[PDB]
């Protein structure tokens, strides 16, 4: 039950499709479907993206989807528009009750 | 849809001529009902609670004796006397000690002898009783309908909660989209609450028989006593110690309450903090479907190419559930799912969300089918791009058979005479079954009543043996019977 | 004391977990395990008064086992 | 429970009394007739099987006197 | 859910019917039980004689 | 005179330190590192997942 | 079941009737094993010493 | 030991060669052949014994068959 691992930056250029990468361990991410990912804008509060490995809120764009393989769990960004650069933070509900945050990875997109 | 990934759910199939199904909820158990042209919805008993109750009876299980005092006579001079003896916050004991002339006396026998000390209570345990038309059952409705979660509506979800009292026990369901339902509840014999205390001790609460409360051996206050100076039953927390006939002493008897939680086993315990909520309670129901009405009847199939989202699992109770998304060009449509044959010549499975239905295209839409016992295919879209998927349910018909004739049996065991108003849609062999079982377990209640599993069990292989060696057929065949019976019910006895 | 009138079997059962069920299921006759164990001597003559009294073989068992129970319950 | 198992029939009794020997003396009889006051049922049904399972007036009395006494201090 | 399941002090008293009570705030004192002696008069005198 | 303790029994206890671990089905069972100490009171049982 | 270098292909019941000191497969610390006894001998030959 | 109870019967089998399956097809035959030869005695006695408890040929035969068999198989 420690912090996920996830690249330290990703970029890509606008249009491309972008996947960011959150590996954990037999009780964070590759026991539960409790994989969340964050987008946090510079100087605000996170946005929950996608959720249930794959599920996205209502207001979230069909652009992102969630993908979980073992003990690692992938976000992948299609339209990759200038608003798609911020943090994003993939968390999970571990098996001790408690919730690990990724390192968090930086899209520049240009 | 809630009641999927719990293990007590239950399927009701059917309405009557009226479009109205008799169910019985219960806390930990829930309800899927199905019937043919409405809509499958999931109701559980989810909060009961029990409003402004009233204490009937404080029962001490710590005391304290302090100001204790003593008075004795000469032989043959009668008891003597304390003016703490007729205090009644005061327990005192008459006995006898030696006197003589070293004692001070002058005559050599036995002396009256008197002591008494201040009872003091440190804890109690309230007992309160609910008045019947206190009990508000909390329900929640929820169409099964597959939508998936949504953020910005007010409910997340699209299960909806109504409340029913004894006075306002008819109750309609608004679900969007779907009509409406209605409850015709009976909340006045889901539980018995004039012969039952919810017991709360320190800090933790118990539904508990109501004679057997009254029947506790410990000093009580009537409820009502704000000073709390006149405790009935002091000597049941005392203990009076004349060893030698030379002195009298009066001690406590020490903290009951672990003398109380074992007396508590076979009480279902129920929370009584921020409001007196109990979660074992059942409630009966008479669900009318008739304004109840599936959502997109009026669809067109779906032409576009499925992707599932979410791989096929199988619950509990041997459906599939699986989550498809939609990439085509109907934007609201009918999916075409379909569970057949390999060479897709049969139709083995039936839908449990029933009329499946995509109402955004970037919004996936989860279903719960009911494959066929072995090898099935589901079939998801249309020929042009449509996906199969191989499923094997590792169960058998006579299995499940069983398994269904079991559950029935027990609930039957649970709730003795109301397990036929669980799935009843009248019917003259329903009213004479449960009639039969009124009658029966009217009999069983008296003559079994207060009595442990373990003898339940030795009383039915008495029963048993009596009916096995029995020169009457009749007799020898009812009595086997009865011992089985009782056999069952205790061997599933005190859960 | 309070502790012998347990609630065990006053009706009122859900099909919810009610209080020390698990546990107390089987420990009253834990209880008898253990005490036969330590007094042995009292379940030999308990047996030879059921063989005695009673003719029917079944009888014998019948009057065995309930003086088994009485005795370690008596208390 | 500790109070299920009592300390009465160690057999370390002597001349003084004991610690409840005035209150436990009858405590259990006492309860075994309260019991059976509340549970009326019960009773007519052991008496039924006492009679039943026992050949002489002897059997079945103390049959039914066993299985009074087993039911309230059975659970 | 696991719970402490009260204090035993009052099913321990009980439980401890039947055996005699002794003290013990000083010295272990007993109050209770027999003892076997025998007694030599011999060396025994009347106090008056 | 100078008794020996024997055996201290436990009259009154207190829980706390409360944790849970779950694994989902057909994972075997949950840990807790709570486990290995002998002061803590573990139990293991099955939940619907 | 994989041992050293070398795979198996077992029965998952007489799997977990082996008898050896076992971890769970979420266990994390490694060092909480359940059946030690298994693998360990207690000897006290004459009642001397352990 | 784990030795003790091997993976043989469980029903796994596929035709892809098992573990050990050459060599260990006649290891139970070759030992208890070794363990009869290395103590005959008990052979007689085995023979002996199923001859008593007879009353068919098919019988004694099994019973001996059985015991040899067991005998050095109970550890
Ligand atoms: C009991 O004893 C306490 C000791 O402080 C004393 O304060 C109190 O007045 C006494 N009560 C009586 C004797 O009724
Ligand atoms: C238990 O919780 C207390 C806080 O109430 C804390 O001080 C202590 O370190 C904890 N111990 C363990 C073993 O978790």
């Amino acid at each position: 039950q420690s912090a996920l691992t996830q690249p330290a930056s990703v970029s890509g250029s606008p249009g491309q499709s972008i996947t960011i990468s959150c590996t954990g361990t037999s009780s964070d991410v590759g026991g539960f479907n409790y994989v969340s990912w964050f987008q946090q804008h510079p100087g605000k509060a996170p946005k929950l993206m996608l959720y249930d490995v794959t599920s996205r809120p209502s207001g979230v764009s069909s652009r992102f989807s969630g993908s979980k393989s073992g003990n690692t769990a992938s976000l992948t960004i299609s339209g990759l528009q200038a608003e798609d650069e911020a943090d994003y933070y993939c968390s999970s509900h571990t098996s001790r009750g408690t919730w690990v945050f990724g390192g968090g990875t930086k899209l520049t997109v240009l | 849809m809630r009641c999927i990934g719990i293990s007590n759910r239950d399927f009701v199939e059917g309405v009557s001529g009226g479009s109205w199904v008799d169910i019985v909820l219960e806390h930990g158990s829930c309800v899927t009902t199905m019937a043919k042209n409405k809509p499958t919805l999931d109701f559980e008993l989810i909060k009961t609670e029990a409003k402004h109750p009233a204490t009937l009876r404080k029962y001490c299980i710590e005391a304290k004796l302090t100001n204790t005092t003593t008075a004795s006579r000469c032989p043959t001079q009668g008891e003597p006397s304390l003016n703490e003896e007729q205090d009644k916050r005061f327990v005192c004991k008459h006995s006898m000690v030696d006197r003589g002339w070293g004692n001070g006396c002058g005559l050599f026998g036995k002396g009256g002898i008197v002591t008494c000390a201040m009872f003091t209570c440190k804890k109690n345990m309230e007992g309160k009783i609910v008045q019947p038309e206190n009990l508000e059952y909390t329900i929640v409705i929820t169409p099964h309908s597959g939508e998936e979660n949504a953020v910005g509506q007010d409910t997340g979800k699209h299960g909806k909660e109504i409340k029913v009292t004894p006075q306002s026990s008819i109750t309609e369901a608004e679900l969007t989209g779907y009509g409406t339902v209605t409850m015709e509840c009976s909340p006045r014999t889901g539980l018995d609450f004039n012969e039952m205390v919810l017991l709360q001790m320190e800090n933790k609460a118990w539904l508990v028989h109501r004679q057997w409360f009254l029947d506790l051996p410990l000093p009580w206050l009537p409820g009502a006593d704000t000073q709390g100076s006149n405790w009935i039953q002091k000597e049941t927390l005392v203990t009076f110690k004349n060893p030698h006939a030379k002195k009298q002493d009066v001690v406590v008897l020490g903290s009951q309450e672990g003398a109380m939680h074992t007396a508590l086993t076979g009480a279902t315990e129920i929370q009584m903090s921020s409001g007196n909520l109990l979660f074992t309670g059942h409630l009966k129901c008479r669900l009318r479907m008739d304004k109840l009405q599936l959502k997109g009847m009026s669809y067109s199939m779906c032409t576009g190419k499925f992707k599932v989202v979410k791989e096929i699992a199988e619950t509990q109770h041997g459906t599939i559930v699986i989550r498809v998304q939609y990439e085509g060009d109907g934007s609201p449509c009918k999916i075409p799912f379909e569970i057949m044959d390999l060479e897709k010549r049969h139709v083995l499975g039936r839908l449990i969300t029933v009329n499946p239905i995509v109402t955004e295209k970037d919004s996936p839409v989860n279903i719960e089918a009911e494959p066929p016992f072995g090898d099935s295919y589901i079939i998801i879209g249309v020929e042009p791009g449509q996906l199969k998927l191989s499923w094997f349910k590792k169960g058998s018909s006579i299995g499940q058979m069983f398994e269904t004739t079991m559950r029935g049996a027990k609930r039957m065991a649970i709730l003795g005479d109301t397990a036929w108003d669980f799935g009843s849609l009248g019917g003259v062999f329903t009213s004479i079954g449960k009639a039969l079982h009124q009658v029966f377990g009217a009999i069983y209640g008296a003559a079994f009543s207060g009595v442990s599993w373990t003898m339940k069990i030795l009383i039915g292989v008495v029963i048993t043996w009596i009916g096995m060696n029995s020169r009457s057929t009749s007799l020898s065949v009812s009595l086997v019977l009865v011992g089985v019976v009782t056999l069952y019910l205790g061997v599933m006895v005190q859960a | 004391s309070v502790a012998l009138v347990p609630h065990v079997g006053m009706g009122l059962e859900t099909r919810t977990e009610t209080w020390m069920s698990s546990e107390g299921a089987w420990k009253h006759a834990q209880r008898i395990e253990t005490w036969v164990l330590r007094h042995p001597g009292f379940t030999i003559m308990a047996a030879i008064l059921a063989y005695t009294i009673g003719t029917t073989y079944f009888q014998r068992v019948l009057i065995f086992i309930l003086l088994t129970a009485v005795a370690p319950s008596m208390t």
